[PDB]
DNA sequence: GAGAATCCCGGTGCCGAGGCCGCTCAATTGGTCGTAGACAGCTCTAGCACCGCTTAAACGCACGTACGCGCTGTCCCCCGCGTTTTAACCGCCAAGGGGATTACTCCCTAG
DNA sequence: TGCACAGGATGTATATATCTGACACGTGCCTGGAGACTAGGGAGTAATCCCCTTGGCGGTTAAAACGCGGGGGACAGCGCGTACGTGCGTTTAAGCGGTGCTAGAGCTGTCTACGACCAATTGAGCGGCCTCGGCACCGGGATTCTC
């Protein structure tokens, strides 16, 4: 149940954002799909990077740089 | 008795939602989802406060980044409804596989 | 010395090639020892002190 | 091209909002940046035609 | 004077393919891909030892760059190999 | 006193010396430590052969005795995780693996 | 058509009620027989899915060899070409399907793996 | 005479050019257009045979792998023939504007 | 006559390798279109290792190097 | 023509965005030397240009037929809206576990 | 007018004979990896301080779940025409290949001046601390699409 925890209507916050004027409703679970298997391809070169640095807590700085390994680098957070 | 056509208030809060650029994403959820996703590898796991902030401003990008994608997708299949083969060819043609 | 199964402590009869685990019978390979997260194979070994 | 995109919403702060404005309307830094994810910047407002209603 | 591995490829084949014969073509690619796979290797093993400050690289930065690079079970197989080769080679006592 | 090389003291048929010599003045760490061109010599070791196994069955795939271009991109086209280590690169004359769509197919 | 088709499909349903209520022993005796033989069928197809996934397995290089014969070439071919191609997701349906028809086995059974090892 | 159905032969052309691994562009159109094309970035300009073969295998690539995203994006237009907006729609979802 | 010094069935040959059934008559010019945008993205590069090189000839290893830029890299000609 | 739903003008803490001093390393200056970059000079590979035979590939006109496209009738499944209810969030207190850092040491990696 | 038989023509089958044709092995060589010796400073261990973050309170409240009326949007189906596939006649200018010429790639030699290295120095940019106004927030009136 705790997979549960993304809502219904933040999905329709997400949809509205892209501009879109009719949804319909095997968008939601189809994008939880996508989504699943996205943040753990980024959960899995965050942890390693905190394993090697002899650390048993992760950060803003080894999570930009997953990101800056793989290819959408972001800023704000630092790196 | 004043009843609104269906889309146009979908598109005035498409509007709404252009001006704004807040986070659309529940925190405490999405915290929830990403220690029961980071528990299966080494557990008792810490986490920092601006790890689950880069993490919502990913998600995000990514969501908003697939679904103009998929809106041209579906605007080009001559609908205005999207689907499931939509978020395929996206997901094929943008190169994730 | 008498050599045991790494992962119940019973009499080990057999050892994996890739993570020299010795293991008890089929099950146990192929439930524990086969299909195991990479690292936990060096603190198994670390009981006996053979990593 | 920030100073700008800050004088023209009447704000005298920079907030990352008008860095995103400042960054996307430029086509060069566009295609500069296009691998470059901001942080509390938002989209563009772009609005189909197709998807824009009624006639005239 | 060049430099070419084709030398170590062509008995590594003679090992499993004894009756197989050699484009030069082929081992241009595969001299470019050793070469390549050299390449992402040894710098994603120097990204990661600039970001731990330490001067040093030695089995585990690799190790790790091996985890970072390769598909699960192919990490899993060559840091099998490498830790049999690593162990082997340092049983010089 | 005169004792062989490294690699097979580490039981490898790749050069242990030269990836030392190519990881010391390839300028990628100030200090280099022991260990590391072994197992990334093991490494390479491992990738190689996997390589020629899936050229070697391919060119027995076809009935002939030399490896083709054509081997190699079939070899790794074919299998998955090469797939996704080779997706970015095009191999020099290797062509493009058969496929037909089941619509495009005269279905009747 | 479709009223027709519900007809036949109520006329079988009575026929095997009057079957139930008849020979109830005999029923039972061949939904368990076909229960059975649904069950074997749906694990040698889950056996072949986890035979298929072994890259060293020898149908792993009876697919490669079937690819380069594919490869080095007809409605039987085009038929063999269309039928080599790769369904995780339908052979998914296909046991989900598998196990709706052992489940109605098991209702018309009914109508009519340990630990200690 | 005995004829083929249009779409037949077709599919037998399909899988010749599909086995057959050789070049498909002339070789010396192909150099008059990368020498009047490199002339206009600087002048006096030599080249070399396996440069000549390496832009070509390149750019022979670059065609094939667009064309069976535009033949996929066409498919999923519910059509067969295709069309140039979907070459611009291929374009668009790859990312290269 | 250079710019259509590639022939009409040329693109008919990356056609039929691509595994299309039916193509259209206005393609032909838009082919020829993202022809000329991929190689001037591809010469520019290549002519900027070239005279970094004090050379006024392309060899074979500028061009792969430009290759090698944007991440379409080809293999056989590395040495 | 009305009505939600906006845009626009004015009052309010506030708390988070500009100065300022203290000062500690880090940029600056000078001297020395040993090698690497630049230039000159050299030998031949290899790139450009053209002539000419062969011919398979390419252009062009003709036609025939599937397939792109225009229209149409229809389930029906998404969309606006009222009603619970359920978990998210803000204020806060306490712990203790984990990161930073100091400090010597020795070994192993540079030469 | 059709059919059956006989005779001639041609394919072929399998080992030749010449006979190239592109591959794998037996000698030089030179230079770079390996053994041995010296140094010093980079991880390594570890203890201690302090800071943040994981639980645990509780109220309350925007907000999700759920059910219900209704309306265009997606679905298949059918007809109209034309555009792409097919084909043969007629070029043409790609391809081979051959030769002739010369720029320019590439290696060697030699020099000297740019830059690493080292020791002393001074100043400027980080940081704790202090102070105040831009913007969000709230309240209420003008204004614009929609029905």
């Amino acid at each position: 149940d705790n997979i549960q925890g993304i809502t219904k209507p933040a999905i329709r916050r997400l949809a509205r954002r892209g501009g879109v004027k009719r949804i319909s409703g095997l968008i939601y679970e189809e994008t939880r799909g996508v989504l699943k298997v996205f943040l753990e391809n980024v959960i899995r070169d965050a942890v390693t990077y905190t394993e090697h640095a002899k650390r048993k807590t992760v950060t803003a700085m080894d999570v930009v740089y997953a990101l800056k390994r793989q290819g959408r680098t972001l800023y704000g957070f630092g790196g | 008795p004043h009843r609104y056509k269906p889309g146009t208030v979908a598109l005035r809060e498409i509007r709404r939602f252009q001006k704004s650029t807040e986070l659309l994403i529940r925190k405490l959820p999405f915290q929830r989802l990403v220690r029961e996703i980071a528990q299966d590898f080494k557990t008792d796991l810490r986490f920092q406060s601006s790890a689950i902030g880069a993490l919502q401003e990913s998600v995000e990008a990514y969501l908003v980044s697939l679904f103009e994608d998929t809106n041209l997708a579906a605007i080009h299949a001559k609908r205005v409804t999207i689907q499931k083969k939509d978020i395929k060819l996206a997901r094929r043609l943008r190169g994730e596989r | 010395a008498k050599k045991y199964c790494d992962v119940t402590g019973l009499k080990g009869f057999y050892k994996s090639p890739t993570n020299n685990i010795r293991y008890h019978n089929a099950e146990i390979y192929q439930l524990i020892v086969k299909p195991m997260a990479p690292g936990v194979d060096q603190e198994y070994l670390k009981l006996r002190g053979a990593n | 091209l920030a100073g700008n995109a800050a004088r023209d919403n009447k704000k005298t702060r920079i907030i990352p909002r008008h860095l995103q404005l400042a960054i996307r309307n430029d086509d060069e830094l566009n295609k500069l940046l296009g691998n470059v994810t901001i942080a509390q910047g938002g989209v563009l407002p772009n609005i189909h035609q197709n998807l824009l209603p009624k006639k005239s | 004077r060049k430099e070419t591995y084709s030398s170590y490829i062509y008995k590594v084949l003679k090992q499993t393919h004894p009756d197989t014969g050699i484009s030069q073509k082929s081992m241009s690619i595969l001299n470019s891909f050793v070469n390549d796979i050299f390449e992402r290797i040894a710098t994603e093993a120097s990204k990661l030892a600039a970001y731990n400050k330490k001067s040093t690289i030695s089995a585990r930065e690799i190790q790790t760059a091996v985890r970072l690079i390769l598909p699960g079970e192919l990490a899993k197989h060559a840091v099998s190999e490498g830790t049999r080769a690593v162990t082997k080679y340092s049983s010089s006592t | 006193k005169a004792s062989q090389s490294r690699s097979a003291k580490a039981g490898l048929t790749f050069p242990v010396g030269r990836v030392h010599r190519l990881l010391r003045r390839g300028n990628y760490a100030q200090r280099i430590g022991s260990g590391a061109p072994v197992y990334l010599t093991a490494v390479l070791e491992y990738l190689a052969a996997e390589i020629l196994e899936l050229a070697g069955n391919a060119a027995r795939d076809n009935k002939k005795t030399r490896i083709i271009p054509r081997h190699l991109q079939l070899a790794i086209r074919n299998d998955d995780e090469l797939n996704k280590l080779l997706g970015n690169v095009t191999i020099a004359q290797g062509g493009v693996l058969p496929n037909i769509h089941q619509n495009l197919l005269p279905k009747k | 058509e479709k009223e027709r088709v519900a007809k036949e499909e109520e006329e079988k349903k009575l026929k095997e009620q009057q079957w139930r209520e008849t020979d109830l022993n005999g029923w039972i005796k061949d939904k368990r027989l076909k229960l059975n033989k649904l069950i074997k069928r749906r694990k040698e197809k889950l056996k072949l899915r986890d035979e298929m996934k072994d890259r060293k397995s020898q149908v792993s290089q009876n697919r490669m060899k079937n690819l380069a014969s594919l490869a080095e070439d007809n409605d039987e071919d085009w038929l063999i070409y269309t039928d080599i191609t790769q369904n995780p997701e339908a052979f998914e349906e296909a046991l989900e399907y598998e196990y709706k028809d052992i489940v109605e086995l098991e209702r018309l059974l009914l109508e009519h793996y340990d630990w200690r090892n």
